[PDB]
RNA sequence: CCCGCAGAAGAAGCACCGGCUAACUCCGUGCCAGCAGCCGCGGUAAUACGGAGGGUGCAAGCGUUAAUCGGAAUUACUGGGC
RNA sequence: AAUUGAAGAGUUUGAUCAUGGCUCAGAUUGAACGCUGGCGGCAGGCCUAACACAUGCAAGUCGAACGGUAACAGGAAGAAGCUUGCUUCUUUGCUGACGAGUGGCGGACGGGUGAGUAAUGUCUGGGAAACUGCCUGAUGGAGGGGGAUAACUACUGGAAACGGUAGCUAAUACCGCAUAACGUCGCAAGACCAAAGAGGGGGACCUUCGGGCCUCUUGCCAUCGGAUGUGCCCAGAUGGGAUUAGCUAGUAGGUGGGGUAACGGCUCACCUAGGCGACGAUCCCUAGCUGGUCUGAGAGGAUGACCAGCCACACUGGAACUGAGACACGGUCCAGACUCCUACGGGAGGCAGCAGUGGGGAAUAUUGCACAAUGGGCGCAAGCCUGAUGCAGCCAUGCCGCGUG
């Protein structure tokens, strides 16, 4: 299946092992799932600060 | 006396069931293989699971020939049918892991020890 | 199998061989009676019935055949030994 | 609970060049110690002479390829028995393990094996340790004859010609005295053994100057004091095969190789904060601290994690801390490989080694410390691969599994690496050499049943033009049926020089007063931009191109972003065709580091490899050679660079630039 | 479980703030990067994107996903239509 | 006092309403993932592969059934180094006790799993032809004989698993004989059926001085009851499919034999030619059922983890033997797939018991402590066994408390 990769930027290439989420993209007919950032071989969104729980970004060092 | 063509039964798992000799290895113009010689083989039957599949090309060890075997003294051992143990193409050495039906003393080779260790007889 | 109460196996074997042999002859006696009926010999039927009655009863007691079976044999054997004989 | 011997611990690893017996010799021990790859066993000393000492042995690989197996196998443990072939001198991979011992300043003795072999020569090799390894040997022994006439050895401390007998392999003795043959040689010791022992302390030699024959007890302490301070390498010699020699060498271990306390306490850091040597004295009653060397997976107990406990203690159930991952682990079952049996343990003290079953995420190099007393430890170093090769999963099905397996082999071997080429997405593995790579792939077949064949990695080529091409013309004019649409553009395409990092592309708005409105001018740029993603020669990005607007035309309405975007597209073609296009290839800044002896061959090969040379230093002992050599041409360098320099030659490379590819190359690179 | 000891000492995150929906501004961005359960935001003054300040809701959990019923009288016996 | 509770919102239009669907607020979860994470109480924790399994444990127990001595201990049908009432050696099973063996009872409980089973089961309500260990009420019996055999001893084969010959021995093991009704067959007259001893103590009388003998406590046999358990029968309910319409030879009934604890085509021979199905037979697909769980105002819809009842299964197919009970989860036999041991001739094993590994997966835990308690097996008891159970360890998985002033 074809699946969305949300957030600004990603690693993710031909052999990346990912975790697929479920949830459509109503601009992309046929794309009915998201790829869960920060899970397995997908990195979180670099430099993001808000809503970090989505996009798999860890708290930046209190 | 095995020779090119000639179906052989198989005396191991691996899963061959029926197999055909496509060459008697070991010499130019060598006519027959028997006793405990090696032959090139093409699988004709093959169980569904199995290490091997139909159409494969391997080697194998003649383990029972109907023409049987003699050795010293003058006696004979004859088996009702022709059977062999499939060998991996590079290393000789059974691809199987269990042997079925009796095998003979002649097979007492370094490489064929694993066969007589298995195998319930002679 | 590694549970030493596998003596039960060697034990209940002695049992099977014992049971077998006793259970064997009480059958061959019941047979003798049916044979007589087939032969037609009223005498040997009631004779052979007398010989088999103690066997059937004793074994039922010893717990090899059980009670109601014992009954059923001498029951309908009787029925027949004096149905034409 | 209680413990037992402690501080009678000998953490030694055997390592040497290939053959040599560095394994055969190790099995021989387990025989001798076991009267009546890590293992442990107990040596009471061959004569009964000793209070039983507990020895942790590690037989390491020879070879390179798996040098990682020595970094770890020398970082952690305390002593080292460097084996040498009675026939084969020092030889290249002896030097490398030498450097690894020095890297970690690990004390060491020496064992010249194979004295029974033709061409055996004890003292020759001893001398090579001096000459080739720039170290200070001290023959702690002398060989009774050589090759097939190798009958025994001379303990030249206790000054007796040790005799091992016929059967029972070793054991037995009768400690015979020196034979008439060697009395002359025997009356040396290298008197600078005793003069080497002397140099421990001057007050120890002051009586030596004063001709006072030193007590046997004070010498052993003397040179041991200096073995420990690695200023001296005792040599022992023997022949594992004849069983004539291995045993005397064990004694030399307890005699002259450290305890875990004869040792500098560990260095390290605190967490966030800063340094302080972690210190942690080699003491049972210190806070626990250990380093994880070597990860494996046994099919019945799961993950095995070998560690060396430097301080404190761990009990089965104590939840230690992986400081270098910021997560805690809970110890469970523990196993010591015990000569030949995975013996179980509930407690593991400092100065010992063992493998922890079941630990979840502990890679090689991590520190397991006390959660209240957190510290990072030194962590050895990761050899850095020298070879790469691309692999594909033979069966397209297996492609998923090939992924899984290569991953596993990575966390087991840090000297091995895997990734996916950002361009021409093929799976690329990398290792310390041809053989390394071989048995990795072989290990996939055996353990993960993924067979895959291998090939030369692909190369990212580029495209450019060579001639400035004068005013080329693009035009659209779409009277078809719908949107009017018409754009006309005239431009100059010209090569650049490698300029401004990010661009490699230059668009210039040298448009007239207003032949095309500046609102459409962004578009014409976008149109060219599109054509650069994979140019007309053979796909592959276009680079180092500049473009100048000069002339065009529009309708007052029909023209549009799209219209000029196509016009530009068309303008790019035809202009490119006439511009003398060429295929670029990538070059590396290449740095070869080689001995003096063969800088001739190495230079010539760099040249053979279609390479340009640029400098030489003569940096100390080797000679750094500097060169620009193309990528599609460096493949498998390691393998041959080795052949040309007897194994002794690092090298390094990274990207530098793109230059024209020679024609036969270019026309070959046709997809 | 009770009795003593020292000192605030060792202990706060997570989603949201265009409508549905409790919670609004500046900056960056310029149909790009992106958001998005539904409608829909983005082509130079974006409370919708991303950062900040501020706020709102929950709190040792908070979100997202997956799942069953509900709202769905949208299979209508209760309780629908042509 | 105790099933007393029913909410709407967004989305097609210039605007409207309806239509319809899509969508949202709630409750719930054996959850997972991302970011985050202090404690406690109670509970929950392989939903996928009924996939394959290393290791240890999960079933024994009685010397008050018997012969008995391998080890322990004591005493000694008595003895040194002298450490003369304090030791460590040899004897003697004397006593305590106890390896192996016979014997008895248990191993059919306890625990696991959901593969199979759409009705061979489960549920509800009835029914008649049945057996039922230990526990219990009543009535009497418990006499007198015989042949064996493990262990053992002597030869002897194996690497191991296992044994092989010959001879010897005990009992509550085994078989006759007697005894024989309120038992069984039989209208009756009549025929016929069983069993076991063992311990503690003891006045006399006494004997081969073993004990007879006396007493108390148990156990043995028979019959009829009680209790509990189990087997069998009927009706109704308990999924979807007609893009499955026909189905049926032991088939439906009968008669007579046989058979079971028992009724019965259960089986067999013969005679009848029936029996089932549009109220869905047949054949396909899917599935353990229930108490209950979740949701809902209700009717409904969804569901069958954890607790309790019922059923089924025990590596796969099959079979019986022992027994009150099995066609037996840690029993036997055959066969198959597979794994393991071997000195190559030959052997062995089945975690869906607890813990645990690999594998699969988005995902599910310790190779823990203890029989102290409740309960189960054996035992007169003391006690031994008990991964049932009682606790702890792991995980924010849930619930409820409390803190971080
Ligand atoms: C046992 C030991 O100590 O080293 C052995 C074991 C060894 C270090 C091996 C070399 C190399 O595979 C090593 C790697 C990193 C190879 C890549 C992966 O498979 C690793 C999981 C593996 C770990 C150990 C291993 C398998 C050895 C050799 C091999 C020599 C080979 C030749 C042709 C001379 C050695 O020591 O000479
Ligand atoms: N003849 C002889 N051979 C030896 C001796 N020591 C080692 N070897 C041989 O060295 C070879 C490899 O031994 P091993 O220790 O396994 O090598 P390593 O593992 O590389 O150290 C074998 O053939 C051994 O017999 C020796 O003392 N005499």
């Amino acid at each position: 299946v074809t699946s969305y990769i949300g957030g600004e930027g990603h690693n993710l290439q031909e052999h990346s092992v990912i975790l697929i989420r479920g949830g459509r993209v109503k601009d992309l007919p046929g794309v009915r799932y998201h790829t869960v950032r920060g899970a397995l071989d997908c990195s979180g969104v670099k430099d993001r600060k808000q809503a970090r729980s989505k996009y798999g970004v860890k708290r930046p060092k209190a | 006396m095995i020779q090119e063509q000639t179906m052989l039964n198989v005396a191991d798992n691996s899963g061959a069931r029926r197999v055909m000799c496509i060459k008697v290895l070991g010499g130019s113009h060598r006519r027959y293989a028997g006793v405990g010689d090696i032959i090139k083989i093409t699988i004709k039957e093959a169980i569904p699971r199995g290490k091997v599949k139909k159409g494969d090309v391997l080697k194998a060890v003649v383990v029972r020939t109907k023409k049987g075997v003699r050795r010293p003294d003058g006696s004979v051992i004859r088996f009702d049918g022709n059977a062999c143990v499939l060998l991996n193409n590079n290393s000789e050495q059974p691809i199987g892991t269990r042997i079925f039906g009796p095998v003979t003393r002649e097979l007492r080779s370094e490489k064929f020890m694993k066969i007589i260790s298995l195998a319930p007889e002679v | 199998n590694i549970k030493s109460a596998k003596k039960r196996a060697i034990q209940s074997e002695k049992a099977r061989k014992h049971n077998a042999s006793r259970r064997s002859m009480m059958r061959t006696f019941i047979k003798k009676v049916y044979a007589a009926i087939e032969a037609g010999d009223k005498a040997a039927a009631q004779k052979a019935f007398n010989e088999m009655q103690p066997i059937v009863d004793r074994q039922a007691a010893k717990g090899l055949i059980h009670k109601n079976k014992a009954a059923r044999h001498k029951a309908n054997l009787t029925a027949q030994i004096n149905k034409l004989a | 609970a209680r413990t037992t011997p402690i501080a009678r611990y000998r953490n030694i690893g055997i390592s040497a060049h290939i053959d040599a017996g560095k394994t055969t010799t190790t099995e021989r021990i387990l025989f001798y110690t076991g009267v009546n790859a890590a293992t442990t066993a107990f040596w009471s000393g061959m004569a009964k002479q000793y209070e039983p000492h507990r020895i942790n042995i590690i037989d390491t690989p020879g070879h390179v390829d798996f040098t990682i197996e020595v970094e770890r196998s020398m970082r952690v443990l305390d002593g080292a028995v460097m084996v040498y072939c009675a026939v084969g001198g020092v030889q290249p991979q002896s030097e490398t393990v030498w450097r690894q011992a020095n890297k970690y300043k690990v004390p060491r003795i020496a064992f010249v094996n194979k004295m029974d072999r033709m061409g055996a020569n004890f003292l020759k090799v001893v001398n090579q340790i001096k000459t080739r390894l720039g170290a200070n040997p001290v023959p702690l022994q002398l060989a009774i004859g050589a090759e097939e006439h190798f009958t025994g050895v001379v303990d030249l401390v206790k000054m007796k010609a040790i005799n091992w007998n016929d059967a029972d392999q070793g054991v037995t003795f009768e400690y015979e005295d020196i034979p008439a043959d060697m009395v002359e040689l025997a009356n040396e010791w290298h008197q600078n053994l005793i003069e080497s022992a002397a140099e421990a302390s001057e007050e120890l030699m002051e009586k030596y100057l004063g001709g006072e024959e030193l007590t046997e007890a004070e010498i052993k302490g003397a040179l041991r004091q200096r073995v420990l301070n690695n200023e001296i390498i005792l040599v022992t010699c023997g022949s594992a095969f004849k069983n004539k020699g291995v045993q005397a060498m064990l004694d030399a271990v307890i005699d002259y190789l450290p305890s875990p306390v004869d040792v500098p306490a560990i260095n390290g850091i605190l967490d966030d904060g800063k340094d302080t040597p972690a210190e942690r004295h080699a003491s049972d009653d210190e806070p626990f601290s250990a380093l994880a060397f070597k990860i494996a997976t046994d099919p019945f107990v799961g993950n095995l994690t070998f560690f060396r406990v430097y301080s404190g203690v761990v009990n089965s159930g104590d939840t230690v801390l992986n400081s270098v991952k910021a997560a805690r682990e809970r110890f469970g079952r523990i196993v010591q490989m015990h000569a030949n049996k995975r013996e179980e343990i509930k407690e593991v003290r400092a100065g010992d080694i063992a493998a922890a079953i079941g630990l979840k995420d502990v890679t090689t190099g991590d520190t397991l410390c006390d959660p209240d007393a957190p510290i990072i430890l030194e962590r050895m170093e990761f050899p850095e691969p020298v070879i790469s090769i691309a692999v594909e999963p033979k069966t397209k099905a297996d492609q998923e599994k090939m992924g899984l397996a290569l991953g596993r082999l990575a966390k087991e071997d840090p000297s091995f690496r895997v990734w996916t080429d950002e361009e021409s997405n093929q799976t690329i593995i990398a290792g310390m050499g041809e053989l390394h790579l071989d048995i990795i792939v072989d290990r996939m077949k055996r353990e993960f049943n993924v067979e895959a064949n291998v090939g030369k990695p692909q190369v990212a080529y580029r495209e450019t033009i060579r001639q400035k091409v004068t005013d080329v013309e693009g035009k659209h004019a779409k009277q078809s049926g719908g949107r009017g649409q018409y754009g006309h553009v005239v431009i100059d395409m010209y090569p650049l020089e490698p300029g401004s990092n990010p661009k490699g592309y230059e668009f210039i708005n040298d448009i007239k007063g207003g032949v095309i409105p500046g609102e459409y001018i962004p578009a014409v740029d976008k149109g060219i931009q599109e054509q650069l993603k994979a140019g007309p020669l053979a796909g592959y990005p276009v680079v180092d191109m500049g473009i100048r607007l000069h002339f065009g035309s529009y309708h007052d309405v029909d023209s549009s972003e799209l219209a000029f975007k196509l016009a530009a597209s068309i303008a790019f073609k035809e202009g490119f065709k006439k511009a003398k296009p060429v295929l670029l290839e990538p070059i590396m800044k290449v740095e070869v580091e080689t001995p003096e002896e063969n800088t001739g061959d190495v230079i010539g090969d760099l040249s053979r490899r279609r390479g340009m040379l640029k400098g030489q230093e003569s940096e100390v002992t080797g000679v750094k050679i500097h060169a620009e050599v193309p990528l599609s041409e460096m493949f498998g360098y390691a393998t041959q660079l080795r052949s040309l320099t007897k194994g002794r030659a690092s090298y390094t490379m990274e990207f530098l630039k793109y230059d024209e590819a020679p024609s036969n190359v270019a026309q070959a690179v046709i997809e």
